């Protein structure tokens, strides 16, 4: 019919075979001395520019050895390796020299799969330098994704060596967009006077430049804190939502100024049957909930964890049978409400006890027992590295465990035992066992305690990490309890099978005080098995869907 | 009932009444959302409204706060001949006096959709005030039958499905 | 029944319950 692949196939080995032994070869490639034989047909095939250089019928294509300028011998080795079988080995360490030879030589393939693979490696360490890669090169892409992660990160790049040898169009594209993740315009201003000041003999000529994009007559949040506070409870966050879309775009308060700390309910039951599982975020705040389109392959069973730079992570879970266990590896972007997958796990985990400790998120747990050996297996993940890295397994099989991290230390607990893991160590101590043997239980590490709140019958069980000791605090106002720490504060968000209402506790006083009820107004029955986080995320362009009429039981009789 | 007595015809009848009853209470829930959403429409924007009307006050102390300028530290900064000095308060006054011009603008926006939204509600406020008689009425006939045509052989399952179409 | 109920009884104990 058509070309047919059991051939092609072994036409491609046998031309592989063929080069090996250096047969055929009519051209002889010189890049800085070395020499290349090779193939005008397998170059054309390949590269454009060759087939260009061949095609035009001039002593380029009649003379055998061609001189190749500009370009590294390894990158061409890997090109022609690639043109002989089809393999592309790209590596962190050799991916721009790679990109740089295949831009020069225009090779669509392998443009593309740079191109990609430099878009699923951006992270908080080489952004400012593939986006200044991206500018050079012109690829738009990776050039808006490398711009996006430096407004992500701006108060955590900006300091970095590859910022201040920026050219001018990128400082001010990027000083221009509203997208900076900054607490406060000092922080810009610092950021601008250290730019112009690095370089000052060749950028004295754009101050009035770097002057014009920087907001300095905004006064976003200084202007409420004038006047007063004076609004409907914590209503700050209607004006953030309110003032900040209506304005001018030069005095337009940046998206750093709009995060605000949200309670983040993952797998939490939608009355839409086909999202059983879906994901909401209330605001305790601006007393709103606010739609997530959290699910990137409809799964479930997938852990929480937000690192205290406000970062969103899920991994292990299983999607539907086309259960399927699997490994993807997901990262929530704030500003564009969408997850990017990332390197997969290890080993397939189902509900994994995902935490953050020394930079490092920890994967723990979370599967059916299977194997002594196999099952108990702890694995983390590094950041920059976007790899996983086995360490220290659990010393016994436990089940519905939860997970907490204090000063840089990691806690797991159980029934009634505990083990406290070194990562400076790499080993496991058992800790003061508890008095109590519970399961389901939740736990969220406040200031220099743990608090181990549940049991599927509630009781308040104080740890000491100073004094490695339990002592008994009280009970929850009553079950379903998620204890959070927010506003600097332990809470617990219980759900009375539903009613919907949140407590604070006194940790000198060992009293719980009502905080605030959550009416049913909105927030509707979010089931049992949501997992619940703390974390700060823009209103402004997340999602709006309020999907449920404050209002019912007509009383006109 | 109109004077009949088919019993069946009579039940067919009861079957028209539960097709009007139900639409209308699908419309007044319906009318009872607009008006939840229209209440918590202009909660946001009279939030938004007071919040331009601070911010306004508060650019106007800016401006007066240039005027103590033009007596504070003025002196040493125009009578040295120079203009890029002056910039942090002189180029920071026509734009603000711009930015003035712009947020004027931008609240009679606010302002007008205010007034359009208000339209649009009323438009449908004055149409609850409406139904809200005949539904009434429409539902007190319905109880007046139920308390004689019910009795005549229907059955409440047989209610049920007729309500439920 | 809303509160009670959904813990840890069955509808045949609400039956015997209810038929003494």
């Amino acid at each position: 019919r058509q070309i047919n692949t059991e051939y092609a196939v072994s036409l491609l080995e046998q031309l592989k075979l063929f080069y090996e032994q250096q047969l055929f070869t009519d051209i002889v490639l010189i890049v800085e001395g070395t020499e290349f034989p090779c193939h005008k047909m397998v170059l054309a095939t390949c590269s454009s520019y060759f087939r260009a250089m061949f095609m035009s019928g001039l002593s380029e294509s009649k003379q055998t050895h061609v001189h190749l300028r500009n370009v590294d011998a390894a990158t061409l080795q890997i090109i022609i390796t690639y043109a002989y079988t089809g393999n592309l080995a790209m590596n962190d360490s050799t991916v721009e020299q790679l990109y740089e030879t295949a831009c020069f030589l225009q090779v669509e393939d392998v443009l593309q799969r740079c191109r990609e693979y430099l878009i699923k490696k951006i992270n908080a360490e080489n952004c400012v330098r593939l986006l200044s890669f991206a500018d050079l090169f012109s690829c738009e892409e990776l050039k808006q994704s490398a711009k996006r992660m430096v407004e992500h990160k701006f108060t955590a790049v900006y300091h970095q060596d590859a910022f201040m040898q920026l050219s001018h169009d990128l400082l001010i594209d990027i000083l221009s967009s509203d997208n900076l993740n900054v607490e406060k315009e000092e922080t810009v201003r610092e950021a601008a006077m250290l730019w112009l000041e690095y370089n000052t003999e060749s950028r004295s000529q754009y101050l009035s430049s770097v002057l014009s994009q920087i907001r300095i007559d905004a006064l976003s949040e200084v202007t409420q804190r004038a006047w007063f506070q004076g609004l409907p409870p914590n209503d700050k966050s209607v004006v953030v939502q309110g003032l900040y879309k209506d304005m001018p775009k030069f005095f337009k308060p940046r998206l750093g100024m709009t995060k605000e700390e949200m309670m983040i309910f993952i797998e939490a039951s939608s009355e839409n049957p086909c999202s059983l599982y879906s994901s909401v975020c209330y605001s305790p705040q601006a007393e709103k909930v606010y739609k997530l389109c959290s699910p990137p392959a409809d799964l479930h069973k997938v852990g929480t964890v937000v690192t205290p730079d406000n970062d969103i992570y899920i991994a292990g879970g299983q999607v539907p049978l086309k259960f399927r266990t699997v490994n993807c590896f997901y990262w929530f972007d704030a500003q564009q409400n969408t997850w990017f997958p990332k390197t997969p796990m290890l080993f397939v985990r189902i509900k994994p006890s995902l935490v953050c400790c020394e930079g490092y998120i920890y994967a723990i747990g979370g599967d059916s027992v299977g194997g002594e050996l196999n099952r108990r297996t702890v694995e983390r993940y590094d950041t920059e590295k976007d790899e996983w890295t086995m360490v220290s397994p659990l010393p016994c099989a436990w089940q519905w465990s939860a997970a907490v991290v204090v000063h840089d230390c990691i806690y797991v607990m159980t029934l009634n035992l505990m083990y406290c893991y070194f990562p400076r160590s790499d080993s496991w101590v058992e800790m003061a066992m508890r008095q109590t043997s519970r399961s389901f239980a939740s736990a969220a590490a406040f200031g220099d305690k743990i608090f181990y709140i549940g049991g599927l019958s509630v009781t308040v069980e104080i740890y000491d990490v100073n004094k490695n000791e339990w002592k008994m605090a009280a009970n929850i106002p009553a079950p379903c309890v998620r204890a959070v720490v927010i506003s600097n504060s332990l809470c617990v968000f219980m759900r009375e099978t539903a009613k919907y209402v949140t407590y604070q506790y006194d940790l000198e006083l060992d009293r719980w005080s009502l905080r605030q009820h959550i009416s049913e107004r909105v927030l509707w029955d979010l089931g049992r098995d949501f997992r619940c986080t703390v974390g700060k995320l823009y209103p402004s362009c997340l999602e709006e869907s309020p999907w449920k009429p404050p209002t019912y039981l007509f009383s006109t009789d | 009932v109109v004077k009949e007595d088919n019993i069946e015809a009579v039940g067919k009848k009861l079957h028209e009444y539960n097709t009007q009853f139900q639409e209308k209470s699908r419309e007044y829930d319906r009318l009872y959302e607009e008006y939840t959403r229209t209440s918590q429409e202009i909660q946001m924007k009279r939030t938004a409204i007071e919040a331009f009307n601070e911010t306004i006050k508060i650019f106007e102390e800016q401006c007066q706060t240039q005027e103590r300028y033009s007596k504070e530290y003025i002196e040493k900064f125009k009578r040295e001949g120079n203009e890029k000095e002056i910039q942090r308060i002189m180029h920071n006054y026509d734009k603000l006096k711009s930015r003035i011009s712009e947020i004027i603008d931008s609240r009679r926006r606010l302002e007008e959709d205010l007034k359009k939204q208000a339209a649009e509600y009323r438009e449908i406020d004055k149409r609850m005030n409406s139904i809200k008689p005949d539904l009434i009425q429409l539902r007190k006939t319905r109880d007046q039958y139920l308390m004689w045509l019910t009795q005549k052989g229907v059955r409440q399952k047989k209610l049920n499905e007729w309500l439920g179409n």
